[PDB]
């Protein structure tokens, strides 16, 4: 959270698994696997999104969309709004990053994409 | 320190601002006994049905006046989805069991600002018909959004307006005066509470053993336990501070004891 | 061993040639047991 | 002797179980699965690629789409169409009409003794070319991999795309074979002979497995695409299931009383 | 001796006739191991799960010829309430999680006479789209009431009828004449099967382990055992005596192990 | 959990940290960097020389100097031009003109996984023709040495130095392919993926390594000058890195969002 | 060793197939240590 200090508020951090439709209501992703983030002294959040797969490895490449690649949404919602004091900047910026487990696995090299170099 | 994550089931909830865990009446109101009013094998926790249930509560405004108070009844706000509160797994299974028995474990989150002033009143309140209209029955989700707070009045003070079977033509109606489910409201603070004040804290712990008239009570009728957020005082800030802070709750039956398995109730 | 008469020499490694399983943690008996 | 066929158990007994024989000496075991599924096959006959091609689009295909069919040969002894998986084979009686006439294959091997359901083993591939004299060049890309179809341009030669890669690209001498053995990459634990299943959610047809296959090999000339001929290549595909391990016992097909 | 009483959870079920609990494939089926295929914690049996399903089986007349059958898909009989088969708390479970892997312990009930001949075959037969209309959609219920029993033409003997993508207008459609999900009638006792013979018994008794290409599949599309009813000896009897009797079915599953809790299953 | 991203160090952790699940086995080690590049690509396709050839001169090059462009593979996984290292990488998109055009190539596998920036590998190179039948013939010469440009008379027949020498000239058979490991030759201790410092101290150009290569390799017909013919010939430079070591972690290109 | 499944022999000597270096005199450590 990229915010103010004296920002306030809560965060809801919701893997959802691949259903038939993206869910939207809060109320559809409380029911989901969601992780409610404070903000406070401290400012970050590793949301380790489990592995819940019908194989035991996944592909990497949705070519053809199926429940071999694509693994459900990820879905942030405001829980409560952001309290801020007066004189503080309106709509703050939560900043994003992506690391891996400590339990993450490769396979399989194949060909690489050239797109960069045009 | 005041940072406590707790992690349930699968759903954890964060506070970073908590006063502590009020455990009521005993020291471990997680371990509770079997029931002795039944023969069958009772139908105990699971991994499903040991989570957090968070719902939402009325807004509080400035307009809110002292001592109006929000109840939310226990588990009756799982079946009529009170302020969205849907159990899930938890209510598809109190639909399906007679006689339910659980010890609840309550937190209400209300985020005020250290601007603002005011202070909520979370308590937990044993054998009230607090949501129940004096003609008879209970509350719709529309008329818990037309008023969005209950005022206390003298009807709600005194005990006057609970429900009661009507007499009837052959006796002369009586002039009702008092009954025994009141709430004093200077007298709410012996009940398992915490203050929500805005410059303590923003969360407020509270745990509660089963308590009822009889081993385990019916499970579409009873009210146990009662969350009662009652306000003290008033809310206050200067203009341009964050307008009418929300409330939500979060609620864990803590190890229910089910009993007596039939189909969905259907009246 | 199946359909494999080299009893002496593999070159190549079980894991090369084969491909294991990786672990989680005469006598033909019948598919069917009456119990 | 006497007994139930109604438990769903018999014994199987010798001559000197009702009469008075005796057993006879078990002498060869060429009924192990192992060792009965160890022997090459015809897979499919598959034209060599001359140019970059692009792979063929999923089903069902409208007309006008400029694809490449016949060119690849998906490794499974499922009945296929396009290069694709497919339920249902499907052979062609009178073919001399319009429309895109597509490459079926068939493992006719195999299901004469797929009396199982499930089917595990290495395969190993060896491309047999059907022409005099040629020069080619085996691809592969694995079960969960698409064609890389592009060219990149080498010295004003288009160089497609699929000479270079993390797969292996066997390449055959002139007048040479091809043999490298695939091992089991699909993501399914067994390959299904018989699937009642449905890999999707939506619009999903109950009976296709998604990705039970060995992958797609195919061939082409190591020439770039200005040396592009006219005339078509074919090349033959000869598989063998090395280390082969089948559950599950089934039915085997119905043979006609005509 | 013949007399076997087989108690599961609340719902025991008899049988004076039996022949013998026919165990596929292993010893014990219900003994089974949770999935490596998830990282989360399986919800695993529980008693209101562990008990047997007795569904409907459409009626056994004289105008049956020899090897029309009747598909039973499981779970797909769960799901699409085939012949009243409701599962009740475990259909509501199973809607309700994404991996599902369980054994099935199935038992058919027909109870011929002394003087009626003719001989069901029942069988587990795994891995089959019997059910599945040939245009790629499942049978509904009033399908499965318009014909009583799929006859075995030359469509199922072959595997011709079998769900297919259709190629489009670009290919020349192929004249479709095999496919890998026939049936061999004359080969249906490789299965785990038990012949309901009319002077031995009134109800065979099969128990299959899981079997499947993942080491859990999914939940609301697998097919992997399939209950099938196959008539071999045509139904006969004389005048007077009870005419068509009923078939009946009843289905336990053995030790499921489910995984990947969602929300209701929604199309 | 409740973390600090600013900090800088942010310790993986699993389902099990923060919810209630487990560990997962790994399963494959194929991110090894010693496993991931030693394994072969496309570099370059180089013309054979007929002739004894002229190495190009150094940049920049004005007109009417008769240099020969194209002939040589200079074996580098970075930006090169007119068989010297460049800088930035440069393809032609409407070629058709006046100038020489130059051979530029690249590394197009190597950059996707070149997310560090030092690197030192033992270079296996592999000589695959582009031509039906060719009998050629590999030169090398290292980093730090240059092209012996003449031809000795030889009975009559003008035989070029390039034949001789104390450098692997690898001699191709009729059909054949030429594969010979090359160590690390040069100067510097490790090849500089990226670099920023600068060679020469006057005129030099910032981010331009001088002998951060394996060498050049070029390809030549094994007939002296008298039997120079006409068709230019091509020959293809496919490389692998033996024994890679990669140290200091980097960037990875940028992919567009096009 | 890498890409390498001969297990067995090595007909050139580690000098002539690798290339050493000359002398002066499963675990995966991070690359950013917090001090």
């Amino acid at each position: 959270f990229c915010g103010p200090m004296m920002a306030r508020g809560k965060f809801l951090l919701s893997y959802s698994p691949p259903n038939g439709t993206q869910p939207q209501t809060l109320s559809e992703a409380m029911q989901c696997t969601y992780s409610i983030w404070d903000i406070g002294l401290n400012s970050s959040w590793t949301f380790v999104i489990p592995y819940i797969s019908p194989s035991d490895y996944r592909e990497t490449r949705a070519i053809t969309n199926s429940v071999y690649s694509a693994d459900g949404w990820f879905s942030l919602h405001k829980l409560t709004k952001i309290t801020l004091p007066p004189d503080c900047p309106q709509s703050p910026c939560i900043l994003f990053f992506a690391s891996a487990g400590e339990d993450y696995t490769l396979r399989l090299p194949v060909d690489c994409n050239p797109s960069y170099v045009f | 320190d005041r940072v406590t994550t707790q992690t349930a089931g699968n759903t954890a909830i964060n506070t970073q601002s908590s006063l502590g865990v009020l455990c009521a009446y005993v020291e471990d109101p997680t371990k509770s006994d079997p029931p002795s009013s039944s023969t069958d094998q009772p139908t105990t926790t699971f991994t499903a049905i040991d989570r957090w249930y968070t719902g939402r509560l009325n807004s509080w405004t400035k307009a809110v006046k002292t001592f109006s108070f929000q109840a939310v009844p226990l588990p009756g706000a799982f079946l009529s989805r009170q302020g969205g509160l849907n159990g899930g797994a938890f209510t598809a299974t109190l639909h399906r069991h007679f006689l339910m028995k659980c010890g609840w474990q309550v937190q209400v989150q209300c985020n005020l600002t250290q601007f603002h002033q005011g202070a909520l009143l979370v308590a937990m309140v044993p054998e009230t018909t607090l949501d129940v209209k004096p003609d008879g029955k209970a509350k719709s989700l529309q008329e818990l959004n037309e008023e969005q707070w209950v005022e206390m009045s003298d009807d709600y003070r005194t005990g006057k307006n609970m429900p009661f079977q009507s007499l009837g033509t052959y006796y002369r109606p009586p002039n009702w005066t008092w009954g025994p489910n009141f709430i004093n409201p200077y007298q709410v603070t012996v009940f398992p509470h915490q203050i929500l004040n805005a410059r303590t804290s923003t969360s407020v712990d509270i745990n509660v053993p089963y308590i009822g008239e009889t081993p385990t009570q019916s499970s579409e009728t009873q009210n146990s336990w009662t969350l009662l957020v009652m306000v003290l005082v008033p809310l206050d800030y200067k203009e341009g501070a964050t307008t009418d802070p929300e409330i939500t709750f979060s609620v864990r039956p803590t190890s229910p004891y089910f009993n007596g398995l039939r189909n969905r109730y259907t009246t | 061993r199946g359909n494999n008469g080299n009893m002496t020499f593999n070159y190549y490694a079980n894991t090369y040639q084969n491909s294991v399983d990786f672990s989680t943690s005469g006598i033909l008996n019948p598919l069917g047991y009456l119990k | 002797s006497t007994d139930n066929a109604e438990t769903g158990v018999i014994e199987a007994g010798n001559t000197d179980t009702d009469f008075s024989g005796e057993l006879a000496a078990p002498g060869s075991n060429h009924t192990n699965v192992k060792f009965l599924f160890d022997r090459s096959r015809l897979l499919n006959v598959i034209k060599v690629l001359e140019k970059d091609a692009v792979f063929p689009r999923p089903f069902p295909t409208a007309t006008g789409t400029q694809q490449d069919d016949g060119y690849f040969c998906l490794l499974t002894p499922r009945p296929t169409v396009a290069s694709r998986p497919a339920t249902r084979f499907g052979l062609y009686v009178s073919p001399s009409d319009s429309g895109v006439l597509a490459n079926t294959s068939l493992d006719f091997n195999f299901y004469s003794l797929a009396c199982f359901t499930y089917f595990r083993s290495d395969l190993e591939v060896t491309v047999v070319s059907l022409e005099p004299d040629l020069e080619f060049a085996v691809g592969w890309f694995p079960s969960g991999s698409e064609y890389q179809a592009s060219s990149f341009v080498y010295d004003q030669l288009h160089v497609p795309y699929h000479f270079t890669g993390r797969t292996p690209r066997a390449f055959a001498s002139k007048g040479g074979k091809v043999s490298f053995v695939l091992p089991w990459n699909s993501v399914s634990s067994v390959l299904p002979v018989r699937w009642g299943g449905a890999s999707k959610l939506s619009s999903a047809t109950r009976g296709l497995p998604a990705h039970a296959d060995w992958g797609t090999i195919y061939a082409f000339i190591p020439r770039p695409n200005e040396k592009k001929s006219t005339a078509v290549k074919h090349v033959a595909v000869y598989i063998r299931y090395k280390n082969a391990r089948a559950w599950c016992p089934s039915m085997l097909p119905f043979r006609s009383y005509k």
